[PDB]
């Protein structure tokens, strides 16, 4: 660890991998984001390979912390492969890291792989939380009615659940992974155990984000309300008429009853042990 | 990226966005004319958010300071931070203004000097290819902040309809009346625009800091050189998760969309407790998270003149609690497990409530890296009682005949008194109807 | 109710913030222990139950069985 | 949690009460305006039970007082306990009065100062969201305690109904009739209030005291300063199931509700005996727990004047036997042993009776970690003999034409003297009925 300290950089390829596709970093991945989005918004293509290839070139060089600048010029993260399909079912990109010698006995493909998959869901509740961020600030866009203050109603239902459970629940699945990790840093000695901490690090992020690589009900909890952001935002790009906004409330009626409806089920879920899913159901009991 | 113009206007709005730029270089570890210390790039991560960016490592701040009256730029240049503002952004020496002391003199001075109050100003807006948007910190005591602010709330809004407007503003003082008169007219003109022409204010009543001058100060004659010590403080406290790197809510339209219910409810109340330097000797015991954000939803920290019976039928419906520096953060989950038992907020029975956390670290400095900090950003419905005593105080002078001939002899030919009588009514009824 | 499994953890919580406003003279005191509970015989109470598990060498002291004996 | 709110009220409650709390720092190992020991928190394991919660480790009494006079409360202010109280919890600096010496003074004076009594000490009551009760620490003697206590044991029974009411009432002096006349008026109008419209009181005779202040105490002429050293003692004694860490009978409702057999009889005979300081010179041998609850039930140390040879004809139903502090427990069942040899309490015929015995660490201090201190809460039902003395002194008042002329001039029209009599008379007469 002598060596692996002042003759390779071997922690500061780990947290720059980690601010790359974990988003502990500041506003990096966040103006990765907002032209993507806002192209999502417009109907344009940003699939798209070769553009949304350099919007990811402007998002590590920004912030200028030189854990991740210097591996921009350098070992990048910056190539994403694609998969395009026709059926468009288990469309899929997948970025990766480069990670260099003696690092990638630690860091294996299938290591950065699951680290791949945690950030297109903690991407994908960044695309739900700053769908209901910008859209506020869109106000109302038309501009019998009145259904604008019932609408209102349930809107902030909706609206303020996506944003706490990306505040949350994930500022508890960072920081106590984060100050765990640094205990295994603490200790550090040795090649066989340092694989060994990075590989219950992983399964400990996943237990933290949700659990599950096989089939639970907290994803058809996640999946749903995924449904409802879609359905929320494709409403709000067009105008308010007579009898819209009462399909607004129509929808909004329902998707309620089926966030209820996934809270029953989340308590079953919590009572059979102690999880992460615990502190959801805090938050969701507080929400 | 995320560049705001901050627009400084007014008598007492000028002075409290000066110590606001000067209070920035103590906390990056910057000189106004060089850059002594390493600090600011190793501790500090992001510099050009607020400043221009640089062009020798001299960070240029993005500021505009207009004002009728000459007295307040007379001591400025004077004070060593002044070579850090250009004599090319705003104005060169010798800057001048009215006589002047009226709401209508700025009100008609904006379209006569409409050509060059629209070619300075905007040569910053395309330096980034993405504006954030605009802060008015300017001011609602005196003509002068309230009179010209009240012209540039309206042609910013079409002519950069795409970007953030929200204010700073200070509320002026209401305890005798005999030195200025016009206080209830000036005052609920600018607020009208403050409602329907831009989205969002933040409330700083006069009236309540003298509250505080006296509370933990200790001062005996009040004078106008504390009024820029508990505003220059929180001003720098709701950048941190902008200016310092932080993850969520970041940016000025991430804070200001998880507060506001609806337009024309955006009255955010602020709380700020350590403003004590003899505290510093005992926070080196491990002073912990646990203590710092029960006394926020107590009633002591509060910068706003509100009815103290009326807080029972009324509701909080999103409420700010910001940590900041040393936070321990393996405790800051607990701190927020304490709030459900209380039920200090009254919660709104329509809908959800949400006690938000954040923290961000603060500057490598040792009064910041000791101290806990605690920056609140309330939002109750209690706020009417400011508004029904500006009411009461607006057609109590409108039946003893003041300033009704003395005002409308320039630029005013019928009576739009009422029209801001209504739309504030309208404000003081949708907040007791928004709880159902 | 009957019991169901995700009672045992609200019952915790409630300890939690039961023995939080209390004001211990020691925070660390209040998480040593949760609480455990059978599967639905009638009702939760008579049928609740405590873990407070123990370090390094005092657990000689105490064997796993005679916890139990503290506990029923 | 457990949070109880006394009500300090009239010229005597006063004093009793503030040196109670004053009693209440020495015993906690803390200052009126400093916490300079660490003995607070390791010695005394809850604090915050009769204490608001603190919020800078400055424990604030819960506690209010009002009186006509104000000279009960110009003897505060220069004493150095008085910075714990708060100037905004009751009143601020000049508070005042009436004139003031009448029961229909302060009867009257609890409608027009209506709105001001139920908004201040309403503010203590929703800080805890459970809230014990109130006890009453007013004053029988005069007509400032007696005229507006008798108005809050109404407007408190129904506003607050869920909550416990018992109070530690002081009994005034029967010697002469020359300075007050008016005795037997005020007292029997808030004792029929203390029956009906009060669950429980803990009586304190006057003429009991100066039985004591000479018994052991020394004194040549009596004054007013050594009223308040019995008093305080016995209140914090009281409560220390209550305040320091007990199992049984840890609350206030938990120690009443195991000693009134009914309503309307609930007058708790107190003892308690150690009250020399030049016992400690001898106390260091092991005195035991098997002498110091034999001089209890016998009459020595009571603070009741009641009739000698009036004990064969009435029996004890519930007597309380507390010890504080060491108690040697190996021997306390021990000295329950003994009791059921001599038969000293005669116990009722109908039902059984119960020798209630409990023990509770008492303060880290010297003179209260090495004396044996005994708590006695009788219920004997010979205190209708007290009733027939202040029945026998109304009556006979009443024949000889005094305070019928000058007493109904004021918000009073109809004869409500035999609305008091009966009454008394249905508690003496369910009392001697009780044993069958």
């Amino acid at each position: 660890m002598y060596t692996l300290k002042k003759d390779y950089r071997l922690v500061e390829y780990l947290q720059a991998m980690r601010n790359f596709f974990l988003l502990e970093a500041g506003d990096t991945m966040y103006d990765f984001y907002t032209p993507i989005f806002d192209k999502i918004r417009e109907k344009e293509p940003w699939l798209n390979l070769s553009y949304l290839n350099v919007q990811i070139q402007e998002a590590v060089g920004q912030r200028y912390p030189d854990d991740s600048t210097r591996l921009s010029v350098s070992f990048e993260s910056v190539d994403l492969a694609k998969k395009k399909l026709p059926v468009h079912t288990l469309d899929g990109l997948i970025l990766s890291y480069k990670v260099p010698w003696p690092v990638d006995i630690v860091i294996s493909s299938e290591c950065q792989k699951i680290y791949n998959q945690v950030f297109l869901l903690l991407l994908l509740i960044k695309w739900a939380k700053y769908s209901l961020d910008v859209l506020q600030f869109n106000e109302l866009g038309n501009a019998k009615g009145q259904q604008i203050h019932r609408m209102f109603l349930l809107r902030v239902k909706l609206m303020h659940f996506v944003n706490s459970l990306h505040n949350y629940l994930m500022t508890r699945i960072l920081h106590s992974t984060g100050l765990e990790f640094q205990h295994q840093v603490e200790e550090a000695k040795d090649l066989d155990q340092l694989i060994k901490i990075h590989y219950r690090y992983l399964s400990t992020i996943h237990d933290r984000c949700l659990l599950r690589e096989k089939v639970s009900s907290v994803k058809e909890a996640i999946m749903k309300v995924l449904n409802v952001v879609l359905m929320f935002a494709d409403r709000w790009h067009a105008g308010l008429g007579a009898w819209k906004k009462e399909s607004i409330v129509k929808m909004e009626s329902d998707f309620t009853n089926c966030h209820k409806f996934l809270v029953k089920v989340l308590n079953k879920a919590v009572c059979r042990g102690s999880f992460p899913h615990l502190e959801s159901l805090a938050l969701s009991l507080m929400a | 990226p995320r560049e705001i113009i901050t627009l400084q206007l007014g008598q007492c709005g000028n002075q409290i966005g000066f110590e606001f730029w000067k209070q920035l270089c103590a906390e990056h570890g910057i000189s106004p004319e060089g850059i002594v210390e390493e600090f600011a790039t190793e501790g500090t991560d992001r510099k050009d958010v607020f400043f221009y960016q640089a062009d020798d490592e001299h960070y240029i701040p993005r500021a505009v300071l207009l004002d009728l009256e000459p007295r307040v730029i007379h001591s400025i240049l004077n004070s060593p931070y002044a070579n850090l503002y250009n004599p090319e952004n705003i104005y060169l020496s010798e800057h001048g203004g009215g006589a002047g002391n009226n709401w209508a003199s700025g009100f008609s001075q904006g379209e006569k000097i409409h050509e060059d109050i629209f070619d300075i100003i905007d040569r910053e807006a395309d330096g980034s290819d993405s504006l954030e948007g605009f802060v008015l910190c300017h001011s609602i005591a005196g003509g002068t902040g309230s009179g010209l602010g009240s012209y540039l709330l309206e042609r910013l809004n079409d002519r950069y309809p795409k970007k953030l407007v929200q204010t700073y503003s200070v509320f002026p003082n209401q305890d005798e009346m005999s030195h200025v008169v016009v206080q209830p007219y000036n005052s609920l003109l600018t607020l009208k625009r403050l409602t329907q022409n831009a989205d969002c204010v933040v409330v700083l009543d006069n009236t309540a800091l003298n509250r505080i001058a006296t509370d933990r100060l200790h001062i005996q004659n009040p004078s106008f050189s504390q009024i820029n010590q508990l505003v220059s403080t929180i001003m720098s406290a709701s950048t941190t998760t902008l200016r310092y790197p932080g993850y969520m809510n970041n940016d000025l339209i991430g804070l200001i969309a998880s507060l506001i219910p609806t337009p024309r409810l955006h009255f955010l109340m602020t709380g700020y407790t350590p403003l004590t330097t003899d505290q510093s000797v005992a926070s080196v015991r491990k002073t912990t998270v646990l203590d710092v954000m029960r006394r926020l939803l107590q009633p002591k920290n509060v910068m706003v003149s509100t009815g103290r019976d009326r807080q029972t039928n009324h509701c909080y419906i999103a409420i700010l609690n910001i940590i900041q520096g040393e936070v321990d953060p393996t405790q800051v989950h607990k701190s927020l497990q304490r709030i459900r038992e209380r039920k200090l907020a009254n919660f709104i029975p329509w809908g959800p409530a949400s006690i938000q956390v954040a923290l961000s670290r603060k500057s490598p400095y040792l009064p910041s890296a000791h101290r806990v900090s605690g920056l609140m950003m309330a939002n109750h419905t209690n706020i009417s009682s400011l508004f029904e005593r500006t009411c009461r105080q607006y057609d109590k002078l409108r039946k003893r005949e003041a300033f009704l001939e003395q005002f409308r002899k320039e630029d005013i030919f019928k009576d739009n008194f009422d029209e801001l009588d209504n739309s504030r009514e309208i404000v003081q009824q949708l907040i007791d109807e928004y709880h159902a | 109710t009957p019991p169901t499994a995700v009672t045992e953890h609200d019952v915790n919580v409630a300890f939690q913030l039961s023995a939080h406003k209390v004001l211990l003279d020691d925070d660390n005191l209040l998480p040593l222990l949760n609480l455990t509970i059978r599967e639905a015989p009638t009702s939760g109470w008579a049928a609740l139950g405590l873990s407070y598990k123990v370090q390094w060498p005092l657990h000689i002291l105490f064997t796993p069985a005679v916890l139990e004996k503290y506990n029923v």
